[PDB]
RNA sequence: UUAAGAGUUAAACCUAGCCAACGAUCCAUAAUCGAUAAUGAAAGUUAGAACGAUCACGUUGACUCUGAAAUAUAGUCAAUAUCUAUAAGAUACAGCAGUGAGGAAUAUUGGACAAUGAUCGAAAGAUUGAUCCAGUUACUUAUUAGGAUGAUAUAUAUAUAUAUAUAAAUUGAUUAAAAAUAAAAUCCAUAAAUAAUUAAAAUAAUGAUAUUAAUUACCAUAUAUUUAUAUGGAUAUAUAUAUAUUUUAAUAGUCCUGACUAAUAUUUGUGCCAGCAGUCGCGGUAACACAAAGAGGGCGAGCGUUAAUCA
């Protein structure tokens, strides 16, 4: 069933501005309905052209919302600035020599 | 499976598990098989070529030598033991069906069980290799038995044509009968083994002309109308079902009528359940073939080592 | 009888029969020697492929095409 | 394939099932009573002579074997807390029913372990017992024939 | 999860078949190497339930095979169950709610029946 | 010694003679046509013996070797008719004795070559009911009834279950006036039989789960699938069986 | 010295021993094995790809720290080979794709962490070429790859063996010489499509596979036990309602026919040539063996052949 828009949330572009991971491009897919995002599953969103990453994401941070779990941005793992483990001392002999 | 090719050549003179015209006359002219003058592996040869022939044509040879097993199962006289070297192929579903007389042959059987129209205790069966265990209920939808046992279906333009010679013959037996009655009633009684009424009361029918009457099925149904055939084209009583509707067997139909002893029937039903595996006993085998003991035994001598 | 001397990609060098009613095979030619000796040429115990390499297979082949490289 | 025949025709392997139990218990008479029991003295027996000196650095004789107490051993692996008195915590109730659950689970497998050994135990000596009385039945049956003894000499008792 | 053995799941089967050996297993060896032992097996997919048999009521059925006497020996030594295997075990009543999670946890429309 | 033997008859027939060019024909063909004898406007074949199923009880199975090829008789007055020189069929000259004289057991025989081979007995309707009777309502075991009836234990199973699903299928009407037939014609075709543990876990179901748990009690040691255990999937015993919904799946 | 025995290593002092024609030492070769694969009646024999267990290695050799355990895919030193950053630098794809060479010959520079595992984190969660999926490749194995009927066209006039005419009739052949029920034609189906719906792999939620498998040919419900008749939403029509309710197929190669060794219906070209051949062998007008036609016999999405293994 639907949760009710809560003020620290107003909107579902205010959530897709939360939830992050350029998940603000798909505002117009769901044309800012609580009841769409909040009744569209993973197959209606492979339809409307939801990448798969951003589907899953997006239904993860609706169920959280469901559940009142935080709904923050989770800023996906990168790679040092130095470079991966395996080419981490090729980088660093470079970067050190260079500058 | 292998592509159904000459199957009922004359020359070659193959039996098939079949209740075709042509494998009729096969078996009827085959008399025996000929195992004189010929070398053991001649002998095999042509045991197996015979035995394969009728029993699991269908199958390739490589499917066939691993599905072949090298016992056999038994429960005065002899026990043919070696006409169950084919037993194992009479627990496939295509072949329980061929025996049930529920379709004409094993590749019927097969369509029918393709195309859905088979069941097995309760469950639709898909795979003619599905294979029956002690117990099992089969069944096959009722129309596909009866268009398999039954006669084929006229088209509109042959029955029509039957119906033109049907009219045609009753106007000329009618006028022979008022013609002439007293030797009319003289002959039909001589076959068996007077009111002058009798002459009257029947009647000329009008003769038809195809070609302004083709195209129009109910035109036809209401126009034709004989003692015997009232109301409808010849063959084509209800023109809705898949066979000959005025329902009678297929022609040649006895000399394969044979009752299975492994499975029990219900024809009304078209029903039919898989009491056990055929099995050799004194003076009998279950396992229905047109070959003698010694043919078998040739083909299981072949098969055992592979034709070595 | 057509047959050739080969010399083999590990160095061994062999002579080998050439089947077919015809052939193009000539010096540098490149060919696949399989095994199969001709029994009338004592120290001829290979065959060539026709059809592989550049060796053509045989022209207007009707029966055996397969054995003979023919495409029809 | 081949040498599947042997093992039931089940083709492939499962791990070595594992001892509970990696030492005999105190509970297995027979086993104690085996190992305490006189050494066969001699070649055909498992030990050095009387008089035969052993080499310098080596033991004369093998260790001896640790019979398990399943009461210390439970005892030691699986200790009830002294304290039981505490106070309310979230993680802490979570915490002592697992540990009650392995605690239970642990002392009923060892003790089930246990009986199921002096089970066999058991098991055989009727086995040998019955087998005992069978030779019995044919010293009864032997006797019958030769109560017919006319004490003169015959050529299969030659 | 935690700890040198554990309780997981060894994939067996074919390609879109899956099936499972619930196994104890050393954390550092292969998924499908051979396990210290092999506790049950595992079937994922449901019973499949006729559309006659859905009018009955009755409920498509996974099945595990399992060795209880000695998963709880395995318990009790301290293997570490993972979490499919944890909601097998808790499923089967060899677990208790201590071992469950505040993602995975309503109403009983069937108690947990012990029968022969 | 072998070669190719085209499967002429053996028995006597009439050969071709001296044809026209484009005929096309062959003896094969010729004898097929002297046995199936004339056809009609209606494409029947009335003058074989075969053509027409029986009615009496008794099968009519082919018996070349007894009438020595002569498979054409009246359609009514059943009396043999052969062919002659003028092309005619007629009476002919004497009478097959084997044909008067076949034993009891011959006429049961479906192939000629093989004797082995018989036809089984049809239990008549009155029979199967009589069972279903005794076994369902008066509650006798299956072994009663098969000593009574000279029965076989498997049949009478069959034949309880065939009788249920032929009751059933006249309350739903199913029978119908083309099957009716059908039955009655294939009864008349054939010889009427003459009567004289484990500790199992079903487990918690919560709403909204599509799916209940059932464990079973095993061994361990028995219980697993086991490791390095042959691969059959690109060998010929590969192993195959079919699904509960009745689709197959490799085992 | 080690946690630990021992000429295992290092030192010292004694004895003269130790192995070996039932094969030492030396050389060549080789990863080993199974409840794995092949084969055989079996003993055995072969393989060690695939599934699984053990070992060794991560370009080559030695040593060192840490550690319970490493001569570690670590570090140091050197050897080889490259790149720049020219430094008491980095890298070595026997990790996944992929490229070049070698070879008769062995693929994607793919999608996802949805599942099962693994690492980090208290958790939220993050990573994962492990893994799972898909791609290529008949490399192998399995199911399908359509059944029944069917030897001719017209014209005549409660019975029923309908009979007469004419016309045609492909290749071979003049009757046991066939191709051939093979074709055509007819009857009845299903696959595919087109529509709806729709599981399961997974649940608290998350599905790469995915244009999912499966079901029905309008859709539900309402009773019976899959087939029925009903009630209601579709449906064009004609004139709310009598009616019907998507469409629909067919698609095989390759070898051989003197004997071993299954293949009789016969002919043509060549002429010890061209050629065939596993063995015997055939080819000089009369070729069952060469190259073909007809017919025929095997296996069949495979067939043959070469290389091997077992018997
Ligand atoms: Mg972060
Ligand atoms: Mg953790
Ligand atoms: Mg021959
Ligand atoms: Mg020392
Ligand atoms: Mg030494
Ligand atoms: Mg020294
Ligand atoms: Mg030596
Ligand atoms: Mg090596
Ligand atoms: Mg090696
Ligand atoms: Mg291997
Ligand atoms: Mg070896
Ligand atoms: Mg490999
Ligand atoms: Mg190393
Ligand atoms: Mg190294
Ligand atoms: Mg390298
Ligand atoms: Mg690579
Ligand atoms: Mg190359
Ligand atoms: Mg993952
Ligand atoms: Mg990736
Ligand atoms: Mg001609
Ligand atoms: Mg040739
Ligand atoms: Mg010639
Ligand atoms: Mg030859
Ligand atoms: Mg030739
Ligand atoms: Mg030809
Ligand atoms: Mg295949």
């Amino acid at each position: 069933t639907i949760p009710k828009p809560s003020d620290q949330v107003p909107d579902v572009d205010a959530f897709l501005n939360k939830i992050g991971r350029n998940c603000n491009e798909l505002k117009d897919t769901f044309e800012n309905n609580w009841n769409n995002l909040f009744q569209w599953d993973s197959k209606i969103l492979k339809e409307k052209g939801v990448n798969i990453q951003q589907r899953k994401y997006i239904l993860k941070q609706v169920h959280n919302y469901r559940n009142n779990r935080p709904i923050h941005e989770i800023k996906l793992g990168k790679k040092s600035f130095f470079g991966g483990e395996r080419k981490r001392k090729a980088f660093t002999a470079k970067w050190k020599a260079e500058n | 499976p292998r592509k159904a090719n000459l199957l009922k050549s004359l020359a070659r003179g193959r039996v098939r598990t079949s209740f075709n015209k042509y494998n009729l006359f096969n078996l009827y002219k085959k008399g025996g098989v000929d195992l004189k003058s010929k070398s053991l592996y001649q002998q095999k040869w042509t045991a197996k070529q015979e035995t394969r022939a009728y029993h699991g044509e269908h199958l390739t040879e490589k499917r066939w030598q691993t599905v072949f097993k090298p016992k056999l199962d038994s429960v005065i006289k002899e026990t043919p033991f070696l006409l169950q070297t084919f037993a194992v192929l009479e627990k496939r579903l295509d072949f329980a069906l061929f025996r049930a007389m529920f379709a004409s042959s094993v590749r019927q059987a097969r369509q029918f069980i393709l195309h859905g129209n088979v069941r097995v205790n309760g469950v639709k069966i898909k795979h003619p290799s599905y294979t029956l265990k002690p117990g099992d209920m089969f069944s096959v939808k009722p129309d596909k038995v009866l268009e398999a046992l039954g006669a084929k279906k006229p088209s509109f333009q042959e029955a029509l044509k039957i119906d033109k010679t049907q009219i045609v013959l009753w106007n000329k037996y009618v006028k022979e009968a008022k013609t002439e009655p007293k030797e009319v009633w003289e002959k039909k009684l001589e076959n068996f083994e007077f009111d002058p009424k009798w002459a009257k009361n029947l009647k000329y029918h009008d003769p038809i002309k195809l070609s302004e009457l083709e195209g129009d099925e109910p035109k036809a149904r209401k126009l034709i109308n004989l003692p015997w055939q009232k109301n409808y084209v010849y063959g084509r009583q209800d023109p809705k079902k898949p066979f000959f509707t005025p329902w009678k067997p297929r022609p040649f139909l006895s000399p394969f009528a044979i009752l299975p002893h492994h499975l029990e029937i219900s024809f009304k039903t078209c029903h039919a359940v898989y009491l056990r595996d055929p099995v050799a006993r004194p003076g009998q085998s279950e396992v229905i073939s047109p070959f003698d003991v010694p043919v078998h035994e040739r083909a299981y001598m072949y098969y055992l080592r592979n034709g070595k | 009888r057509k047959a050739c001397r080969v010399r083999l990609t590990n160095g061994n060098v062999v002579s080998a029969y050439i089947p077919g009613e015809g052939h193009d095979a000539q010096e540098h030619s490149i060919v696949y020697v399989r095994g199969g000796r001709c029994q009338d040429l004592p120290g001829v115990k290979y065959h060539v492929i026709r059809g592989a390499g550049d060796l053509s297979g045989v022209v207007n082949r009707i029966s055996s095409r397969s054995k003979y490289g023919a495409k029809k | 394939g081949k040498g599947a025949a042997k093992y039931g025709f089940k083709s492939g392997v499962f791990p070595t099932t594992r001892s509970i139990l990696k030492s005999p218990t105190t509970k297995q008479t027979d086993i104690i009573n085996k190992v305490k029991s006189p050494k066969p003295k001699g070649v055909l027996g498992i030990g050095y002579a009387k008089g035969v000196k052993h080499p310098k650095g080596s033991h004369r004789l093998s260790p001896k074997v640790n019979f398990i107490d399943v009461d210390n051993l439970i005892a030691k692996t699986v200790a009830e807390p002294q304290s039981i008195k505490s106070s309310n915590g979230s993680a802490q109730k979570v915490r002592l029913q697992k540990a009650e659950l392995r605690r239970k689970f642990l002392i009923e497998a060892f003790r089930k372990e246990e009986a199921r050994l002096l089970h066999k135990h058991e098991y055989l000596q009727k086995r040998t017992k019955e087998l005992e009385k069978a030779k019995e039945l044919e010293l009864e049956k032997l006797n019958k024939e030769k109560s017919s003894d006319l004490t003169i000499m015959t050529l299969d008792k030659m | 999860t935690c700890g040198l053995v554990r309780i997981r799941l060894a994939r067996f089967g074919r390609k879109n078949s899956p099936v499972y050996n619930i196994v104890v297993a050393n954390s550092r060896k292969a998924r499908d190497a051979k396990p210290i032992e092999v506790l049950g097996t595992y079937v994922p997919v449901p019973s499949p339930v006729t559309k006659r048999e859905l009018k009955r009521g009755v409920v498509p059925i996974k099945d595990v095979k399992l060795d209880f006497d000695r998963t709880k020996y395995w318990i009790g030594v301290g293997a570490q169950p993972s979490e499919t295997v944890t909601k097998l075990l808790r499923k089967a009543g060899i677990l208790n709610d201590a071992w469950a999670t505040s993602k995975n946890s309503r109403k009983v429309v069937f108690e947990r029946m012990e029968t022969l | 010694f072998s070669r190719r033997r085209i499967a002429y008859p053996f028995y006597p027939f009439k050969k071709l003679g001296r044809q026209h060019p484009k005929k096309h024909d062959t003896n094969l063909k010729t004898a097929m046509r002297q046995f199936l004898g004339p056809k009609n406007y209606k494409g029947e074949y009335v003058m074989n013996k075969y053509f027409t199923v029986p009615t009496n009880h008794v099968p009519n199975y082919i018996k070349p070797d007894l009438e020595r090829g002569q498979s054409l008789e009246h359609p009514v007055t059943k009396k043999p008719l052969q062919l002659r020189y003028d092309g005619t069929l007629g009476p002919p000259p004497v009478e097959n004795k084997r044909l008067q004289n076949i034993f009891k057991d011959r006429l049961l025989q479906p192939f000629p070559s093989n004797p082995h081979c018989k036809t089984n007995y049809v239990l008549s309707p009155q029979l199967k009911q009589s069972i279903f009777e005794e076994i369902t309502v008066e509650g006798l075991s299956a072994q009663q009834v098969s000593q009574k009836y000279g029965l076989k234990i498997p049949r009478v199973e069959a034949i309880v279950k065939l009788v249920s699903v032929e009751n059933s299928w006249n309350r739903r009407n199913r029978v119908s006036s083309d099957l009716k037939t059908m039955d009655e014609t294939l009864y008349r075709m054939f010889p009427v039989f003459d009567s004289d543990n484990t500790k199992v876990i079903y487990g918690e179901l919560v709403e909204g789960e599509r799916s209940q748990y059932k464990f079973t009690n095993a061994k361990v040691g028995k219980v697993g699938y086991r490791y390095g255990s042959g691969n059959r999937d690109n060998k010929k015993d590969r192993r195959i069986g079919f699904n509960k919904l009745g689709q197959m799946v490799y085992i």
